[PDB]
RNA sequence: GACCCUCUUAAGGUAGCGUAGUACCUUGUCGCUUAAUUGGCGACUUGCAUGAAUGGAUCAAUGAGAGCCCUACUGU
RNA sequence: GACCCUCUUAAGGUAGCGUAGUACCUUGUCGCUUAAUUGGCGACUUGCAUGAAUGGAUCAAUGAGAGCCCUACUGU
C-alpha cells in the first residue's frame, strides 16, 4: 500500500501520469520543485516539502532537501515505530513511497575551458540520500528511482493493492546501483580531468553460472553487461543445446568479431578452433564459403562454432550433416533448417543471435593483466597508406587479393601467413594460416604451403582434372596473395614464398632491411604493397 | 528516397498493411516475400534489371519484353538455377 | 582559516590524535556519537552536533543528522553567497574540515541463517551525504574521508597554515571514490542476497597511459588494480626501461604465471615469448635454470622476457650476451649485471618485481568477451591421483618428470603435446610444446618429437660428449615425459611417440577410447600414468 | 621455533644489531651475508651439515673434526665449486 | 611568452631546486603564525650571480649545531 | 514434509497453472477495494476431481461476450 510519495525526480519523464495514478489511488503527492510544479500545471494537486521539513527552498532542482533524524522514519522500515515515528514528526508525513532519480553527471567541455566550476557544481545531494534512505526500507516504503518502472508499479497498486516484497527488492537494490553508477560517474569524472590518474570502472551486471572452466574444478561464470551496444553473446538465444561452457562463449565471440570485420554486403561465413578462427570464407552463396571453410580445416574442424553472416538453409545443413559443430552462430535462422538440425543433430548448441549485421556498438577491450586493465581503440583499418613500392605493383583485383588477409589475419591469430586467394568467382577467402608460432618466418616454415596445398589438395584429390598436382596447385599458387601480419622480417623469407610460386606477398614495411624487401621483391618478382597496418588483434 | 523510416517504423514494412493482426511472425514472412519480390530482377535477356511480376508464375521484362514463367515470387529459383548449371557444367566438359 | 572540525568517523582510528591536533591550533570539535565520547575522554575537548544543525540527532553509531542547508554549508565555495548561505542561517555553523569514514558494509551469516535485517540495518546512510557534501568542495572546506591520511593534513595545517588547492582535489576525488565503494557493495551484496544476480562491479585505478595495441594508434592504459595481495606487474620496480607495451605485459602475465606455477622450488626461471611458453626448467642456481629453460628453444628465443624465482648475474649474463631480450623479471637483482644491461642492449627493459615469489593473492581472473567478462577461479590445481592404468608405472625419476610437465603444461598454451625432458637428473626442463594446432596428433607431428629432436641436436652437438647423437638420444629416448593437455586422443597415435621410442606419456583420465589406449600403452610397456588433470590450458 | 618474527620483524635480520644505522641497502646486504654463512654447510668428508667458520676462511666440521680452507664467507665457492667439476669431468673422460 | 634565425668565435641548463647559509633590487608579492613580526614556515618566482660526484634534490635516526612557534615554568 | 521401500498388476504429473467458467468441504486464510462486500482483484494453496495439440501457460489488438471498481450523469 502507498499513502503518500515523495516525488523529487530530476528527470521528469512520465512523472505526470504516475501522479494521476496515485492521486486518484487517493497517495497525497508531497513534491518540491520542478516535478512539484509540472505537476501543479498538469492538474494534480501536490502538497510542498515544505509541509513536512522546517527546510524552505534553494536552488530547486537538485539538493535544498535532505531529512537528518527523520530519514529513520521511512528508513529501512516506515512503521517500526523505532524506525516509522522519526519520519512524520512535526507536521512531517509517512510517506511509502519516494520516487527520486538523477540527472546523469557530465563535464563537457566549453569555449573557453573546461566548465569545472558549475559542471561540478551540480552533484545532487539531497536526491541521493532520499534515495539511500527509503531504498534501505526493504519492506514498507517502495523506492522508485529508474523512470522507466512506473507502468509495473502502477499495475501491481491498481489491482494487488500492495507492492509485494519481491517487487520493493528490485526497487531498492536497483536504487542503490543507481546511486553506485551516480558516484562512480562522479569518480571516473575527477580522476580524468581535476587530477590525471584515470580510475574506469567496469560493466558487469547480471550473472550466470555456467559448467565449470578448462578442467572439472575451474567454475567460470559469464557476467553480462546492461549495455544496450549491440552484437554481443548477452543477446543471443540458445534455440537447443546443452548449457554452452567458457571455451564456447570465448571463440563463439572470437569468431563473431572475424565476421564482423567484413561489414554487412558480400555474404561470408566463417569456423574456429581453440581460440583461432581457421575458416573464413566469402564467396556469393553461403553453401560453398561454409565448405570451403570446411576445406581449410578438414581436421581438427569436427566441434568448432560455424559463425555466418546471415540465415542458414538446408543445402549446407545437409552438409553440415555428420561434421560435428559445437556452435553454430547466425543472424536469423528459417524454420525448417532450423527444426531439422535441432531433431537430427543431438549436440549443436545452435545460438543465432538476433540481428548481427549491423553496428557493433563497441571500441574497447579489457585484457586482464592480473591487476590491469587496458583499454584497446577497437579498430581494423586495413592500411594507412596504399603505397606498394616494389617494381611489381598491384592491380586492383591483387588489391582485393592482399586486403582479404588484412580482413581475416586482423580478426584472426596471427603470427600466420594468410594465403586469401581466389576460389569462388570473384570472391577471395583466406587460404592458408600460419598457426602463430615463435619466428614470422616459422609460419611459412611450417603453414602458408602446408595448407594452401592441404586444400588443394583435397579439391584436386576429389576432382581429379587433366592439371596433375604440381600445375593443378601453381593455377592459383602462382597468383596468391600473401598480406601476413604486419611488416614480413627480411628477405629470404619472402623468397620461400615465391618459392611456393606465389609471387605476390604483402608487407606494410619497414622490418629488419626495408630497403632489402623492396630490392628482393624487385628481384624475385614478389609484388608487394607496404600497407601499414599490422593486423594481430591486441 | 524511401519512407519516413521512424525510430520504430522499420519493422512491419509492406505488412503494415495488416495492422495489429495476424501475428508477427507471418507478419514478417509476407513482408520479407514482399521484400524479396519487389526487389529488383536482372532480365536474362538485356541483363538489366526490368523483370517484373506479372501474375502467378508470369515475369515480364519492361524493356524488351521477354516473357517467361519463373518461381511464384521470385523470378529464378535455386533449382532452376542448379539445373542450369549443370547443363552448363556438361555443355563445358563436352 | 579552518577553525571547526565535524568528525563522525565511523572508523575511530587517528581520530584521538588528529583532534588533539586540531584542539591545539583551536579548531573547534563538533563532533558526536562514538568520536564524542572517546575525545572527550582523551582529553580533547569536543562539542556535541546537537548545537549546530537545527535539530539534534537520533540512533548514534551511523544514523546522527542528515540537514540539507547545513550539507550546503560545507558542501562547495563556503564563502561564495548562494553556496555559504547554508553554513550560517540559524547558529548554523560554517564547518570547513570533514573526515567521516564509512565501516565497510558486510553480511556476516548468522548461525541461524543469514542476517540479512541486521546487514540492511547497518548501512550508514548519514555518513555519505556528509561526506559527498564536505568532498564537493574542491574549494573552501576540505574533507578526509580515508583515516590513514590525517597525517599529510595535519603537517600541512601546522606547517603551511591553511590546506593546499593539489590536496583538497585528491582528498575530495578519494571521498567520493570511497562513497562509491560503500555503494558498490550496497549493490553487489544485497543483489546476491536479497535477489540472485551477481554484479560484478569493478575498479582499476592507476590509469597510466602506454603505447599502444594492435595498431600503432591504439592508445591504451594499463589500470593498475589496487589489489595489495602480492604478485602484481603494477607494483614493480623497472630499474630502468622505455614503457612496456601491452603486449610486455601480457607476456609478462604469461610467464609470471608459469613461474609461480612451478611453485618457484629449486633455482627456476621462466622463459617467455609470444604469449607461449618459451622457457621453464628447474636447477640449483640459477646458471643451469636459465639455460636449462633456453636449451629446449632454439627457434623463437631473441626477443624473449625472463621470469626467474632467484638472482640472475652476469656469469649466465654471458652466454645471454646478444641473445635478444625483451624483460628480465627477476627478484633479487645484481650491481653489476643491472649495470651491463643497462648500457650493452637498450631493449634490456629490466622490470624486477621487488621480492616477487610469493602466493598470487586473488582467486579469480578475467577475459572481457567484448560482451560480457567471464570470472574464472585462480586454479593451481596440478593432480587428482598418480596411478598408471598401464600395469608399468612411473619410477620416481619419471615421476617428477611428470609432475614437472603438469606445472608448464598447465601453464602452456594448450592444443599442444608439452614434451618437458630431464636435462639434469632432478632439475627438469621443457623439450615440446605445440601451439594450438588442429588435432592432438598433428601437434605431436609438427611440434614435441621435431623440436624434441633438433633440441637434443643443439644439445649433443653444443655440449659434444663421448656418445654420438644417435644413442646420446638412445639413452633416454624413451624416458622423455610428456603429459601434453589431458588423454592423448588415441592409441596409435601414442604409438607414434613409442616410434620416436619415447615410452614415457602422461594421460590424465577420460580419453575419446581409454579402455584401447590403456590395452596399448600396457603392451608396449609404455609408463603412462594416469594423473586426471584435463589441464586443457588455454 | 625461531624469533618472534612480528608483522614487521623480519626485515633487520642479524642487521638488526645495527639500528637506524648504516642504511637499508648495507644492512641488508650484511644480513643477507650473515644468513648465507650461519645456513647449515654439509661436510664433504662426513656429509653432515656440522661445517661451521672458525676463523677468516677457515672452515671446520665439529663431527670428524675435518678443517679446510675455503671462502671467507661461504665455505664453498662457485670458482671453486667450478674447477673441482672440471677436474671430475676430465677424470671421468680419461 | 613559447616558436624558425640569430649573437652562436665547443655548447647554451636536462632532471631537479629556487628571494636560498646563494637574491643586489629587498623590509620582493600572497597565505598561516602576532593587536602589531626587516622574523619563521608554505606558495609564487624576472635565478644581479642555482643545478647534477666543482655532485642536484631529498631524508628516518643522531646533534652541547643554527632559526621560529606552542605549552609548562619562573625575580628575565 | 522431502528421502530407500512399497501398493507399483505400463507409469506415477515434467514445465506450468491453481479455491479456477475446474475446489465438495466453502461465505477456505490473508492484503487492497467498502462504514459494512457469500463480490472483484492479488497472494497462499491440503488440486473432493488441473496439466501440456483430450493441448498447458500467457497475451497487444479486436468483442451488442461475462464480472468488479472509479469518474461524469441522471426521477433508478
Amino acid at each position: 500500500m502507498v499513502k503518500r510519495a515523495l516525488l523529487s525526480v530530476s528527470d521528469k519523464t512520465g512523472i505526470t501520469e504516475f501522479a494521476r495514478g496515485l492521486e486518484a489511488l487517493g497517495v497525497k503527492i508531497i513534491s518540491t520543485g520542478g516535478t512539484a510544479k509540472i505537476l501543479r500545471d498538469a492538474g494534480i494537486e501536490v502538497t510542498d516539502v515544505s509541509e513536512v521539513t522546517g527546510y524552505p527552498e534553494m536552488m530547486g532542482g537538485r539538493v535544498k532537501t535532505l531529512h537528518p533524524r527523520i530519514h529513520g522514519g521511512l528508513l529501512c522500515l516506515r512503521e517500526s515505530k523505532e524506525q516509522m515515528e522519526e519520519a512524520e514528526k512535526e507536521d512531517i508525513s509517512l510517506i511509502d513511497l519516494v520516487a527520486v532519480n538523477l540527472y546523469p553527471f557530465e563535464i563537457t567541455i566549453s569555449k573557453e575551458g573546461v566548465e569545472l566550476e558549475e559542471a561540478i557544481e551540480n552533484i545532487d545531494i539531497g536526491g541521493p540520500t532520499l534515495l539511500r534512505s527509503a531504498a534501505k526500507n526493504y519492506r514498507s516504503v517502495t523506492v522508485i528511482s529508474n523512470p522507466s518502472d512506473y507502468g509495473h508499479v502502477l499495475k501491481e497498486l491498481r489491482s494487488s493493492g500492495i507492492i509485494s516484497d519481491k517487487t520493493r527488492a528490485n526497487l531498492a537494490v536497483k536504487a542503490f546501483r543507481h546511486t553506485a553508477d551516480y558516484d562512480a560517474a562522479i569518480d571516473t569524472y575527477l580522476s580524468r580531468t581535476l587530477l590525471g590518474e584515470e580510475v574506469l570502472r567496469l560493466k558487469f551486471t547480471d550473472g550466470v553460472k555456467l559448467r565449470y572452466g578448462e578442467n572439472w574444478h575451474q567454475s567460470a561464470c559469464f557476467y553480462k553487461d546492461p549495455g544496450i551496444e549491440g552484437p554481443s553473446l548477452a543477446k543471443a538465444v540458445q534455440l537447443h543445446g546443452k548449457e554452452l561452457s567458457y571455451n564456447n562463449y570465448v571463440d563463439a565471440d572470437n569468431a563473431l568479431q572475424t565476421v564482423k570485420e567484413l561489414g554487412n554486403a558480400s555474404p561470408a561465413v566463417a569456423i574456429v578452433k581453440h581460440n583461432n578462427p581457421c575458416g573464413l570464407a566469402t564467396g556469393d552463396t553461403l553453401l560453398q564459403a561454409l565448405q570451403a571453410a570446411w576445406d581449410g580445416d578438414p581436421i581438427s574442424a569436427y566441434g568448432s562454432i560455424i559463425c555466418t553472416n546471415e540465415t542458414f538453409d538446408l543445402e549446407a545443413a545437409t552438409f553440415l550433416n555428420g561434421k560435428f559443430i559445437e556452435i553454430i552462430l547466425a543472424p536469423d535462422f528459417k524454420p525448417d533448417a532450423l527444426e531439422y538440425l535441432k531433431n537430427k543433430s543431438e549436440n549443436l548448441r545452435l545460438l543465432k543471435l538476433p540481428e548481427l549485421r549491423e553496428v557493433f556498438g563497441t571500441e574497447y577491450t579489457y585484457k586482464y593483466v592480473i591487476g590491469g586493465m587496458l583499454k584497446q581503440s577497437r579498430d581494423i583499418g586495413i592500411y594507412d597508406k596504399w603505397e606498394s613500392v616494389t617494381e611489381v605493383s598491384y592491380p586492383e583485383g591483387k588489391r582485393t587479393l592482399s586486403e582479404f588477409c588484412l580482413k581475416a589475419c586482423k580478426a584472426t591469430k596471427s603470427n600466420a601467413v594468410i594465403l586469401a586467394h581466389e576460389y569462388e568467382p570473384g570472391y577471395f577467402m583466406v587460404l592458408g594460416m600460419g598457426a602463430g608460432q615463435p619466428n614470422r618466418v616459422d609460419s611459412i616454415r611450417k603453414l602458408a604451403a602446408t595448407k594452401a596445398v592441404e586444400n588443394l589438395k583435397v579439391i584436386y584429390e576429389r576432382e581429379q582434372p587433366a592439371v596433375a598436382f604440381e600445375e593443378y596447385c601453381q593455377k592459383i599458387l602462382s597468383e596468391c596473395v600473401m598480406a601476413s601480419d604486419a611488416f614480413f622480417p627480411f628477405d629470404d623469407s619472402v623468397v620461400h614464398a615465391a618459392e611456393n610460386n606465389i609471387r605476390y606477398i604483402v608487407s606494410p614495411g619497414g622490418s629488419i632491411r626495408d630497403n632489402e624487401v623492396i630490392a628482393t621483391a624487385n628481384r624475385l618478382g614478389i609484388a608487394m604493397v607496404f600497407t601499414g597496418m599490422r593486423h594481430f588483434l591486441h | 528516397m524511401a519512407k519516413k523510416f521512424t525510430k520504430k517504423g522499420r519493422i512491419s514494412r509492406s505488412a503494415g498493411r495488416f495492422g495489429p493482426r495476424y501475428g508477427r511472425k507471418d507478419r514478417k514472412l509476407v513482408a520479407d516475400l514482399e521484400e524479396r519480390m519487389r526487389a529488383p530482377h536482372v532480365c536474362t535477356k538485356c541483363a538489366r534489371p526490368t523483370v517484373e511480376r506479372i501474375g502467378t508464375g508470369i515475369w515480364k521484362c519492361s524493356k524488351c519484353g521477354h516473357t517467361f514463367a519463373g518461381g511464384t515470387y521470385i523470378p529464378y529459383t535455386s533449382v532452376g538455377q542448379t539445373l542450369l548449371r549443370t547443363m552448363k557444367n556438361i555443355a563445358e566438359a563436352k
